RNA sequence: AAUCCUGCUCAGUACGAGAGGAACCGCAGGUUCAGACAUUUGGUGUAUGUGCUUGGCUGAGGAGCCAAUGGGGCGAAGCU
RNA sequence: AACUGCGAAUGGCUCAUUAAAUCAGUUAUGGUUCCUUUGGUCGCUCGCCACUUGGAUAACUGUGGUAAUUCUAGA
């Protein structure tokens, strides 16, 4: 019960098992036995090997996002003061732009009564 | 091992340090921007389903 | 729920600047007080006179 | 199973013990390696030393036994291992088929 | 403190070996194994992290013709680790040290075997990487 | 572990200076005691346990373990007033400054321990009491004497005495 | 029929002006030799086991064969 | 503080390379490109938001990892 390695092929390679070979680069690979170490030492890809893991998951072989919409504060507001507002009734809406309708018109009242 | 938690409509996001591999399993050998239930960190934690959004080595 | 996490929601640190942000952040439909409507953050401080200003509304 | 492993096996490698057979009685463990071939017997005794030494008075902890095949370069320690490993076959999936 | 334990041997004296570290020296004709109490007709062989005797065939001309102490860092043999790991090197390999342990050169390249490291101090501070 | 500017302050004064070398024989302690208060006093110095302090400077003086090139250090450190009050001697003020110089105890650096005697007025003799007198504390002390320095004398490794010894409290 | 050595501790200790510098108990290992064993690593390999492949031969395919073991890759058991 | 636009291809140093190479004079680019400056051109084409659209993204509030970098992650 040491750390479960893995060879190249990709099997599990159980202790007291296989042989591990040190390279210059300083890599170092496990070889599950003798069968995929000259495999290895020959370079060939594990991905043209039928029996390898590599090869079975390319070849697919024994083979969503959230969307949310928070409603929260704003610093300097109050939760319930802002549903609040932004559920208004129609008619306090209506009301407020007509009211600054005539607002808009008092102030031309009074840019007209500057502008004399 | 430190956990932050986010939640996105309520921020405030904590810490949680926990010291149990076993416990841990419900993470480990999985892959980010996956959607795990975190139930099995204490009941607590029951019926809690979290997804993971980063994470930092042991070297930072 | 957990403590500290799933309560105390902390509010979005500042409101929308957009005309259109802020139009459909609060379902106005054609110029309604659009002006004043934006929020208009207080801040506060002991040393001094606490005071609030309102952002500048683009679009 | 040890103390550690926890997985139901039996001492037997996968696919039995080479040229003896399947172990099922009692059997005692012993460090390195015993005079005879297999099946041979042998005549345990206990020792004639008084056993004062580290080595001898050493308790032993096992945390893993290895079980994979001795008829080859055997690769998995149980049967349910092997098949979550492989998968399905063909000999399973025609058996299956016809038996329903 | 704690022996080093038998590892294969793999480097009989005969053996032209790399030599990793920058002194200049190309590889090391081993003539002889520290602490070898022979046999009759047996060669001395040393592992990794044996102190041998070597002279460099290819190199500086001050090294030449001359005998140093070497220490040798890998060797190709597959050798068990006291755990069932069977490690090997893709090269045989030594530096240059003296009779106290300190490296000659100032540094290596490749790994170190870990037998040798951790027997020669000096020689695992100046090691790249250790395998 | 004060900048320099209260060094010049305490500097200046002459009456609170203490210009002392230590003086034994081949292994009596010299470099222990040293850094033990390089640890304790010290105008900088900390009181790192790394072995043997600046007292060795040297590659080979680590190596070997043998002190070879005598090492200053100074050391300031203050002191109550009741404390004070045993000095009969020129006092001005609490502060006080140690010019320490550490003397090589070999009988071939003799000279060293002249040329450190020449600069100290004073010297903290070591003597082991587990090997009494020793025949370089004996050359050291007829050098101090001659030239004019006042010993004062501490036993050290007394531990020595009480363990490996066990001798009694009498004997003692 | 066992043998010898080294490292650690004792201990930079005793002894010695100094430089230097041990020993007994204990611990960890190695050398030479002996007796074994094959779980592991390696070697062999005509299981002529399974692929690959040259020349030829069976009308072609398939399946095979001959070239004193055609050659070569990997290789169970066994021996080592 | 930050996004965006521009600059960082100028200047300064040195003379290692280099013998129709560099370079000097001359000459062509009817064999090519060109931010910037200026002057042309910007309703010339028939085609349920325009009283003006969308998603963000900074800086920013908060949770940090790393021994360490003018490292950055998470909401
Ligand atoms: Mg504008
Ligand atoms: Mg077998
Ligand atoms: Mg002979
Ligand atoms: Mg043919
Ligand atoms: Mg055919
Ligand atoms: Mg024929
Ligand atoms: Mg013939
Ligand atoms: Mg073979
Ligand atoms: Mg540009």
């Amino acid at each position: 019960m040491k750390v479960e390695l893995c060879s190249f092929s990709g099997y599990k390679i159980y202790p007291g098992h296989g042989r591990r070979y040190a390279r210059t680069d300083g890599k170092v690979f496990q070889f599950l036995n003798a069968k995929c170490e000259s495999a290895f030492l020959s370079k060939r890809n594990p991905r043209q090997i039928n029996w390898t893991v590599l090869y079975r998951r390319k070849h697919k072989k024994g083979q969503t996002r959230r969307a949310v919409k928070f409603q929260r504060a704003i610093t300097g507001a109050s939760l319930a003061d802002i549903m609040a507002k932004r559920n208004q009734k129609p008619e306090v809406r209506k009301a407020q732009r007509e009211q600054a309708i005539r607002a808009a018109k008092e102030a031309k009242k009074a840019k007209q009564a500057s502008k004399k | 091992m430190k956990l932050n938690i986010s939640f996105p409509a309520t921020g405030c996001q904590k810490l949680i340090e926990v010291d149990d591999e076993r416990k841990l399993r419900t993470f480990y050998e999985k892959r980010m921007a996956t959607e795990v239930a975190a139930d099995a960190l204490g009941e607590e934690w029951k019926g809690y389903v979290v997804r993971i959004s980063g994470g930092n080595d042991k070297q930072g | 729920d957990i403590p500290g996490l799933t309560d105390t929601t902390v509010p979005r640190r500042l409101g929308p600047k957009r005309a259109s942000r802020i139009r459909k952040l609060f379902n106005l439909s054609k110029e309604d007080d659009v002006r004043q409507y934006v929020v208009r953050k207080p801040l506060n401080k002991e040393g001094k006179k606490p005071r609030t200003k309102a952002p500048k509304i683009q679009r | 199973s040890t103390d550690y492993d926890l997985s139901d096996k039996s001492i037997n490698p996968l696919g039995g013990f080479v040229h003896y057979g399947e172990v099922t009685n009692d059997f005692v463990m012993l460090k390195g390696c015993v005079v005879g071939t297999k099946k041979r017997v042998l005549t345990l005794r206990k020792s004639l030393l008084v056993q004062t030494k580290r080595r001898a008075l050493e308790k032993i902890d096992l945390k893993f036994i290895d079980t994979t095949s001795k008829f080859g370069h055997g690769r998995f320690q149980t049967m349910e291992e092997k098949k979550a490993f492989m998968g399905p076959l063909k000999k399973d999936r025609i058996a299956k088929e016809e038996g329903a | 403190s704690g022996a080093k334990f038998r590892i294969s041997l793999g480097l009989p004296v005969g053996a032209v070996i790399n030599c990793a570290d920058n002194t200049g020296a190309k590889n090391l004709y081993i003539i002889s194994v520290k602490g070898i109490k022979g046999r009759l007709n047996r060669l001395p062989a040393a592992g990794v992290g044996d102190m041998v005797m070597a002279t460099v065939k290819k190199g500086k001309p001050e090294l030449r013709k001359k005998v140093h102490p070497a220490v040798v860092i890998r060797q190709r043999k597959s050798y068990r680790r006291k755990d069932g790991v069977f490690l090997y090197f893709e090269d045989n390999a030594g530096v240059i040290v003296n009779n106290k342990g300190e490296m000659k050169g100032s540094a290596i390249t490749g790994p170190v075997a870990k037998e040798c490291a951790d027997l020669w101090p000096r020689i695992a501070s100046n090691a790249g990487s250790i395998a | 572990n004060f900048t320099v500017d209260q060094i010049r302050a305490i500097m200046d004064k002459k009456a609170n200076i203490r210009n002392m070398s230590v003086i034994a024989h081949v292994d009596h302690g010299k470099s222990t005691l040293t850094d033990s208060l390089v640890c304790k006093a010290g105008i900088i110095a900390s009181a790192r346990a790394g072995e043997t302090r600046f007292t060795d400077t040297r590659k080979d003086e680590q190596e070997r373990c043998i002190t070879i090139k005598s090492t200053a250090i100074s050391l300031f450190y203050e002191l109550s007033e009741n404390d004070l009050n045993f000095i009969k001697q020129s006092k001005d003020g609490a502060g006080f400054l140690i010019n320490l110089i550490d003397s090589p105890g070999h009988v071939d650096f003799s000279s060293e321990v002249t040329a450190a005697l020449r600069v100290t007025d004073g010297a903290l003799v070591v003597v082991d009491c587990v090997s009494g007198v020793c025949v370089q504390t004996e050359t050291v002390l007829r050098q101090a004497i001659a030239e004019r320095i006042k010993p004062v004398l501490m036993m050290n490794k007394m531990d020595r005495a009480l363990l490996e010894l066990q001798l009694e409290p009498e004997e003692l």
